RNA sequence: UUUU
RNA sequence: GUCGGGCUCAUAACCCGAAG
RNA sequence: GGGCCCGCACAAGCGGUGGAGCAUGUGGUUUAAUUCGAUGCAACGCGAAGAACCUUACCUGGCCUUGACAUACUAGAAACUUUCCAGAGAUGGAUUGGUGAAUCUAGAUACAGGUGCUGCAUGGCUGUCGUCAGCUCGUGUCGUGAGAUGUUGGGUUAAGUCCCGCAACGAGCGCAACCCUUUUCCUUACUUGCCAGCAUUUCGGAUGGGAACUUUAAGGAUACUGCCAGUGACAAACUGGAGGAAGGCGGGGACGACGUCAAGUCAUCAUGGCCCUUACGGCCAGGGCUACACACGUGCUACAAUGGUCGGUACAAAGGGUUGCUACACAGCGAUGUGAUGCUAAUCUCAAAAAGCCGAUCGUAGUCCGGAUUGGAGUCUGCAACUCGACUCCAUGAAGUCGGAAUCGCUAGUAAUCGCGGAUCAGAAUGCCGCGGUGAAUACGUUCCCGGG
């Protein structure tokens, strides 16, 4: 993990973004690539799609996804079976 | 290698050296316990936010001639298929065949 | 090979200048581990020399025959570990008085040759 | 198959280096990458002449070149023009005041490179082989040589499939170390792809080591 | 009265210095038994001095750097009979016969490109 | 004062001579030489594979030598740092010297 | 000679004996050891039933059996539920550290299996 | 013991 | 009988193990 | 299709693999993609001496069109350097200084570009038989002639090595020798290395000093059946022994004949031919090369008492260090952090060698063996460790009690076992290439298996 005398690492766009909609209550889902950024206790509510390889994947931040990086919400390798 | 590969490698150390002053002094900011963490906190805003070229993290090291990424030699510059073809006729100072 | 070869020569060991205790101890090592060995031994040694009075070099050379030489230095340095009595200088001190006396573990096992001799 | 080199198999028994210069294990690279490039300039910059060793040496933050060349009029030209403008070019390459050093080549019938880029000048204006390989290896054994082979390879003739073929007057011996040869290779480029040219000559044996 | 002698085994010197006086030795700026644990490497240092029935008629003073215990012990014997055969020169039949002149020549062989230890190759297997 | 030359070469033939030049070139204007002391050898050692694709087995082992001399000046006259600065030296050796 | 609901073993050291209670390893019951005041070397035979007391008055402090078992067996259902990689690959019994699953993963995958 |  | 492993430059015979 | 001879080829021994868990490559299967090549021995820890982005060749989306790069043409502007907005970024817009060669910008035709195809069109490079002992010429002689002899036969040898018989006599390339390193000694050299004999000692070669010894590294000497005895054909060679550090090739390396396999490589590079040219070229962000019912190859760690743990105490060689290695001090259980010293190195440093020795304990238990897997808390490199890093701490504590048929390596400082270093490299070795410590067992023999002459 991250060093805690760095803190937790977030994109500039994606903290641009996320903050720009937290002052206007909007609902609209917010699309990016990042998933490498950390989740803020401030993202709690938003809808996020994320880029996944192929598509933009929507993720519902719960007050328990707090502390994940974006691309544990969004595989990204397919796999049913082999028989 | 392609041309565009050679050309991708001069693109990115060319941008390396040209933000080289800046990023080393904002690593020094950034390492620094006298200042503000404040200071120290916007200087790890600004490092982050240059050019993903400008690191030098990204630079892979090929042959002086050909452009090859594989079998390196720091020593010399070149990998392996024309380092013993220079070696080989007498051109590298120094080199012989080794034997115990 | 195919032509021909000789043998080697062993230093016999620096203790009691035997060549036969120094090849019994050479069976004994394992991964170059010849202090283990010779611990092992020479502990053995002074052990049967401490009960039953009697020259060393002498009662094992004596023993020797009782069971015979390569082959017959394998079965004792195998069943004195398959014995559980103690540390291994003290089962190897133990098969050597047992063999003496006439016992069934490795004295006994040649015995076995004898009936399908 | 899978022979070793000639030259590069006795570098400290009877044989020299062509690059004589110290450098600092951090400056080693820069300096070799330099003067690649002033060998693979002076290799075409000096086609048409008769070019057949080029050595290096820097002496105390300089550079010098000897061009040992078999018709040294040319690489001069007239006495004012043709050594005075390459060290010019071989500035901007080195980085350092360059010189440039002639060596006169007597007998050029006994260095493999100049026999190679002959027979190679003439395979490429379709000339038998045979005929240049005979032809070659009987010019050479009369200005003295104790030895020559030559072998080329490669869609001989026009051929369609290729082969290799070689001819040999007198004695080469290639694993005794003490005995200096030469050796060489050049490509023709001919209508039908890439022929290879080699050539080993041998002078004598060496007595005394280094 | 003070004679030199030489001895190499492995990688070990054995600086040796023989000369007159009752049996004492040190090894090092420390006695025999401080020196090696391995009780039969004092066995092998005590081994020429013990031959010529001596053993007590001779100061030992030595010094050895290089190698490990029974690298160490061999060249301390061997320099101890150099530095007797320095001495009196008629000793060196008898210590010829028990083979304490010959120096051990025997080195660690290099390992070699493409074997896994200078001799032992890679598992082979067919198909 | 003190003059300590370092001598250091890939060729020692070539060391040798330059060594053994100076030295007398110093006992001709003068005296007190401290000799050719020969410093341990640097050796490093590559292995290159010969083959363009595939074949581990097959290398060519190479070598460089780096061979380092020291002499020493203990008492110089006013006409040897000159007869010493007024000396040319072929190529492939690096000359150092210093004064403590 | 029963701490933690827990009959450990009489004829050992107490240093190894106290490992033998789930959620106790060996620098555990070093520290319970000193801190309570007792030597390593002693056996639990050799223990008087008033120092007993004060090891259990120790052992309370850490988590034990039942209350550490429920404990790692409720982090795991809450990965499986919220539904992040590693939930998933709990779901799957794979390795979850980024092992290789090409080969050499039975032991979350158990025996093999025919076709 | 079948095939090259 | 089948599936897997062994022997063979390959293949079968044969050998080993397993499931049924 | 027969005969002889040789090689860890078999036999004799020692230790493994096949069984377990993990690492790594391959096949298959799955996938948007899981990039491409290497397939008996001679592919499978192989190209790759090191895939988080980059590498990167692949996939999904977004973009450019004489182009990221060259040459020849025209017109304008010193190159260069600040601040900001949009965007995932590519990329567009706006700002600040600067005043004929170089140096960007715009337009335009030939062209550039292609890791696209053919290794069965090729050059160069490599594997293999195999360091196997063979491949030839000129004469002089035989067969009308193509050709033969030489080179075949008795021994011997590592060897077409040598001796002997011989219509052959000689000679060449291969064998050996010349080259590197190790073992003994000698000479020159005396610091940053050394300390025998003096003194001084703060006990530290530390310091006056000394040049002996160790070592360092350059040049020499020495081994040839030379001496003795036998065997042997007046033979070659072999067996013994005296000296000698060493004895018959003292040990190891490098060096791979003529040729075989349309062997491998168009993806190092070059190249004939074919194909694409608003795409099969070029630039980005995210994903993949790390998937997982399975099968195989190569390794690592164990199943313990010749051992595990804890305390004390010894003995190396070879390598690396200025964007680097760090005495020492403080903080932390630790990974590490801060300060601060020496080092461009025979000077300072990595650095602790580990197995060993002495003492205590465990007493044959799935254990004080074994360490897989999982939960929780951290450190560091890096713009970023989710997919997908290494390391530390606490807890957890699988399988495994020596492995079926079968199969592999090794002939001596070797096998076995024990640590140490480097190349690649920001970080990432159980692989690869090296270094020393301890240090064995066996070889009657050539019927059999395998390859070769
Ligand atoms: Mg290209
Ligand atoms: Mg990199
Ligand atoms: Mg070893
Ligand atoms: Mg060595
Ligand atoms: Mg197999
Ligand atoms: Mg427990
Ligand atoms: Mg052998
Ligand atoms: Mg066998
Ligand atoms: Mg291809
Ligand atoms: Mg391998
Ligand atoms: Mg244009
Ligand atoms: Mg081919
Ligand atoms: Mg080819
Ligand atoms: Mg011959
Ligand atoms: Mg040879
Ligand atoms: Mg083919
Ligand atoms: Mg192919
Ligand atoms: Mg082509
Ligand atoms: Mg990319
Ligand atoms: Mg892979
Ligand atoms: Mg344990
Ligand atoms: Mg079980
Ligand atoms: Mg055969
Ligand atoms: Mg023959």
């Amino acid at each position: 993990p991250r060093s805690l005398k760095k803190g937790p690492f977030v994109d500039a766009h994606l903290f641009a973004k996320v903050e720009a909609a937290v002052a206007s209550n909007s609902r609209k889902p917010i699309k990016t690539w990042s998933r490498r950024s950390m989740i803020l206790p401030d993202f709690v509510g938003l809808t996020i799609s994320v880029h996944n390889g192929r598509n933009h994947v929507p993720v519902i931040v719960t007050e328990h996804m707090v502390g994940h990086k974006l691309g544990e919400f969004a595989p990204t390798r397919t796999y049913r079976g082999h028989g | 290698a392609k041309k565009g590969m050679i050309n991708r490698e001069l693109k990115r150390e060319k941008t390396v050296a040209k933000y080289a002053a800046k990023r080393a002094e904002l690593k020094a900011t950034i390492a620094n316990v006298n200042a503000s963490d404040e200071e120290r906190f916007e200087a790890m805003l600004k490092l982050q936010a240059l050019p993903r070229n400008a690191s030098p993290v990204r630079l892979r090291n090929r042959c002086g001639l050909t452009g090859r990424p594989h079998g390196y030699f720091r020593k010399f510059g070149l990998s392996r298929n024309k380092l013993r073809d220079t070696v080989m006729q007498g051109d590298v100072p120094g080199v012989v065949k080794a034997s115990w | 090979r195919r032509r021909v070869v000789a043998a080697r020569e062993i230093l016999p060991d620096p203790k009691f200048s035997s060549q036969t205790i120094a090849k019994f101890m050479n069976h004994v090592m394992q991964d170059g581990k010849k202090s283990i060995a010779e611990s092992i031994v020479y502990g053995a040694l002074e052990r049967v020399q401490e009960k039953n009075k009697v020259d060393p070099v002498e009662f094992f050379e004596t023993t020797l025959e009782k069971v015979r030489t390569a082959l017959a230095m394998r079965w004792l340095v195998d069943a004195a570990a398959k014995r559980s009595e103690k540390t291994m200088a003290l089962r190897l001190a133990g098969e050597l008085l047992d063999a003496a006396e006439g016992k069934g573990a490795a004295i006994k096992k040649r015995e076995d040759v004898h009936r399908m001799a | 198959g899978q022979k070793v080199h000639p030259i590069g198999i006795r570098l400290g028994v009877v044989k020299r280096h062509n690059a004589n210069w110290y450098a600092n294990p951090k400056q080693y690279a820069e300096y070799l990458l330099k003067d690649l490039q002033v060998r693979e300039f002076l290799t075409k910059k000096l086609k048409n002449a008769m070019v057949s060793n080029i050595l290096i040496e820097r002496p105390s933050g300089a550079a010098k070149v000897t061009i040992s060349t078999a018709r040294p009029g040319i690489v001069i030209g007239k006495k004012g023009e043709d050594i005075e403008k390459l060290q010019r070019e071989l500035t901007n390459i080195m980085g350092v005041p360059a010189q440039v050093s002639i060596n006169e080549i007597d007998r050029p019938d006994l260095d493999a490179r100049l026999v190679a880029e002959a027979i190679a000048s003439q395979l490429e204006k379709r000339v038998m082989f045979r005929r240049a390989m005979k032809r070659a290896v009987q010019n050479t054994m009369r200005a003295g040589a104790k030895g020559i082979k030559v072998e080329v390879s490669g869609r001989l003739g026009g051929a369609e499939i290729a082969r290799t073929e070689w001819y040999r007057e007198g004695r080469v011996p290639l694993h005794t170390l003490r005995a200096d040869i030469d050796y060489a290779t050049m490509r023709a480029e001919t209508t039908y792809g890439t022929i290879g040219v080699k050539v080993w000559i041998f002078r004598g044996e060496i007595l005394g080591g280094m | 009265a003070t004679n030199y002698g030489t001895g190499r085994r492995k990688t070990a010197t054995a600086r040796v210095f023989l000369s007159a006086g009752t049996g004492k030795l040190v090894i090092n700026n420390r006695t025999l038994e401080q020196y090696f644990g391995r009780e039969t490497a004092r066995m092998v240092v005590r081994q020429p001095l013990e031959l010529l029935e001596a053993t007590e008629k001779y100061d030992l003073y030595i010094t050895v750097k290089g190698g490990g215990i029974g690298g160490q012990a061999g060249a301390i014997r061997h320099g101890i009979t150099r530095a007797l055969i320095a001495a009196d020169e008629t000793l060196k039949p008898v210590l010829r016969q028990a083979g304490f002149v010959t120096r051990d020549a025997r080195e660690v062989e290099r390992k070699k490109l493409g074997l896994r230890k200078a001799r032992k190759r890679p598992q082979f297997s067919k198909r | 004062q003190r003059i300590r030359i370092r001598l250091k070469s890939f060729d020692h033939r070539l060391i040798d001579q330059s060594a053994q030049e100076i030295v007398e070139t110093a006992k001709r204007t003068g005296a007190q030489v401290c000799g050719p002391i020969p410093m341990p050898t640097r050796i490093e050692r590559f292995n290159v594979l010969t083959s363009p694709h595939v074949n581990k087995d097959a290398r060519d082992q190479y070598e460089i030598r780096t061979y380092k001399r020291l002499i020493d000046i203990v008492q110089p006259t006013d006409k040897t740092v000159d007869a010493l600065m007024k000396l040319d030296l072929a190529a492939g050796v690096d000359v150092q010297i210093a004064l403590g | 000679a029963r701490i933690a609901g827990v009959n450990i073993p009489d004829n050992k050291h107490a240093v190894i004996s106290l490992t033998y209670i789930f959620g106790i390893g060996r620098h555990t019951a070093k520290n319970i050891l000193a801190a309570v005041g007792i030597t390593e070397t002693t056996k639990i035979r050799e223990l008087d039933d008033a120092q007993l007391d004060a090891i259990r008055a120790e052992v309370a402090k850490v988590p034990t059996e039942g209350d550490l078992r429920r404990e790692i067996s409720m982090n795991i259902k809450r990965l499986m539920d919220l539904g992040c990689y590693r939930g998933l690959r709990h779901r799957r019994s794979l390795p979850v550290r980024g092992q290789r699953t090409k080969t050499n993963a039975r032991t979350r995958k158990g025996p093999r299996k025919p076709i």
